[PDB]
This record gives structure tokens, C-alpha cells and sequence, in this order.
């Protein structure tokens, strides 16, 4: 019954929607590009030495 | 249990009767159709158990985090000579202290 | 002087009241991710199990 | 005299205050922009790459 | 006690249908909205303490 109480009621709620977004996440998978971007970085920098000779 | 018997024929003819109407092919999907929607409600509801878990940390975190500046609080109060201020602010640190810990093993 | 020994019988009173008003929220905050993880366990034996026609 | 020590604090409390609510007014628009980036998000995951038609 | 338990229900009940008809989308602007209405008033006061000082 406060502008107080209605702020942290709408701040749990989008904090509940981020936690949510991270818990879909691992329902539908999580990672696929934590792989992928290692590989990328690890090819970056062995093509730069590659390109440079 | 001769009614009862005569109940048991009702349920018998009934059950022969939606038997007629399982068509091959179109419930065998359905049963698919089901337990794919079952499967994206009940992972859903996992998920946001394991949410909680993820706000048991924030939490904790945060209650520790005012807990010790309580505390550095009550050292500027002992230089300056104000009991009562030093005090009330470590009461407020063990408040803070004792609700982590409850967090904790919640966790 | 009966006023003040009043306020501090009051103030002690208010003081631990709050205490267990506090205890209370954080109660319930456990109590609703107990009821929620109690939920989605009776659904995960329905789902993973063969009960009922 | 009773002026100035009792207006001095007033302005204090003013001042307080002022901070409290533009704190919630930064955080307002932040919430709500992360709160549209999780609710997208989700909807992104579910509908693309989701399960059970 | 009856009486008091089927309230303690029924607040229950209510305080979930406007739990849901929040929107904090809305709601959170909302609020932000009338903390500046609250203060906008705070201000005339202090507006009239000052020219009173004065």
C-alpha cells in the first residue's frame, strides 16, 4: 500500500523474468556458442601467425 | 453385487465402444500431441524452481554485503566517540549475519 | 516519567514484534520454493511413470 | 532561532528524499528495458527452437 | 473465528487478482509517477517554509 512496496514488487518481478530467461535457457540448451567461440579465438590467432609469415 | 456386476457390464460396452471410435493413426499422434505439451509446461515449472535457486544467491550475497558496512560504520563511530551509533550498528550487522546464514542452508 | 517508562516497554515490544514479522517474510519466501519444488516432483513421477488409464 | 534549526532539518529530509525517487526513476527505465530484453528473449527460445508444436 | 478465516481467504484471493492485473511495465512507470505527484507537494510546502523564513 506504498509507491515503496510497488517499486520491489516490480523489481522482483523483472529479476523472476531474467532468472526465468536463464533457466529456459538450459531447458532449450546451454553453451552451443561457449564451444564455438573458443574456436573461433583459437583460430583467430592462429591464422594471424599463419597470415603473418 | 449383482447391480454392481450390471455396472461392470455398462463399463465393459462402454469401453468396447470408444474402442470402435480409436482410429489408427490419429490417437497414436494425439498421445504424441499430449506428452509433447505435458513435457513444455513441466520443464517450464523446473525452470522456475531453478530460478529460486539463482534468487537464493542474490539474496545472500546482498545481506552479507550491508553487513560489513555496518560494521566499518561502527569503527568511524568508535574513533568519534559515539557509543549508541556503534552499537545499533553492530545489532543491525548480527541481524544481517544470522538471516545469511538461514539463506545459506535454504540453498 | 511514567511517559518515558511507557515508550520503552512499547518500543521493546514493537522491537521484537518486527523481529518476528521479519522472520515471517523470509518464511515464506523458503515455504513458496518449497511448494513449488514439491509441485513439479509430483508431476515429474506422473510423467516418468505409467499411473492412471 | 527556531526557524533555522528546525528548517535546516526539513531541508535534509527534502534532500533524502529527492535521492530516493530518482533512484527509482533510473532504475525504472533500466528495469523495464532488461524486463523487454528477457520477455523477448524467452519468446525467442520457445517459438524458434522449442518443443511440442 | 470462521467469519475471519473465510476474510483472511478472501483477501488472500483478491490481493492474487490485482497481483495479476500488474503489469510492470506499467506499474513500475506508475509508481515512479506518483512518487513525483508526492513530491511536487513536498515542495510547495518547503516552497511556502522558505518565503515565510524570508
Amino acid at each position: 500500500s506504498s509507491a515503496t512496496s510497488a517499486f520491489e514488487r516490480m523489481e522482483n518481478k523483472v529479476l523472476d523474468m531474467e532468472a526465468t530467461s536463464q533457466a529456459a535457457g538450459e531447458l532449450a540448451g546451454f553453451g552451443i556458442e561457449n564451444q564455438f567461440a573458443q574456436l573461433e579465438a583459437s583460430s583467430g590467432v592462429e591464422d594471424e601467425l599463419a597470415a603473418l609469415k | 453385487a449383482l447391480f454392481d456386476r450390471l455396472g461392470r457390464v455398462v463399463r465393459a460396452n462402454l469401453n468396447d465402444l470408444v474402442s470402435k471410435a480409436e482410429d489408427p493413426e490419429k490417437v497414436l499422434e494425439q498421445a504424441v500431441i499430449d506428452m509433447q505439451e505435458d513435457l513444455v509446461q513441466l520443464r517450464q515449472a523446473v525452470a522456475r524452481t531453478i530460478a529460486e535457486e539463482k534468487r537464493t544467491e542474490q539474496r545472500l550475497n546482498q545481506d552479507t554485503q550491508e553487513a560489513k558496512k555496518w560494521e566499518d560504520r561502527a569503527k568511524l563511530a568508535l574513533t568519534n566517540g559515539e557509543e549508541n551509533l556503534a552499537r545499533e550498528a553492530l545489532a543491525r550487522k548480527k541481524s544481517l549475519t544470522d538471516t545469511a546464514a538461514a539463506y545459506q542452508t535454504q540453498l | 516519567a511514567q511517559q518515558r517508562t511507557m515508550s520503552e516497554n512499547l518500543r521493546r515490544n514493537l522491537a521484537a514484534l518486527e523481529a518476528k514479522i521479519s522472520e515471517a517474510k523470509t518464511k515464506k519466501n523458503m515455504l513458496q520454493a518449497r511448494a513449488k519444488a514439491a509441485k513439479a516432483n509430483a508431476e515429474l513421477q506422473q510423467t516418468l511413470g505409467g499411473l492412471g488409464t
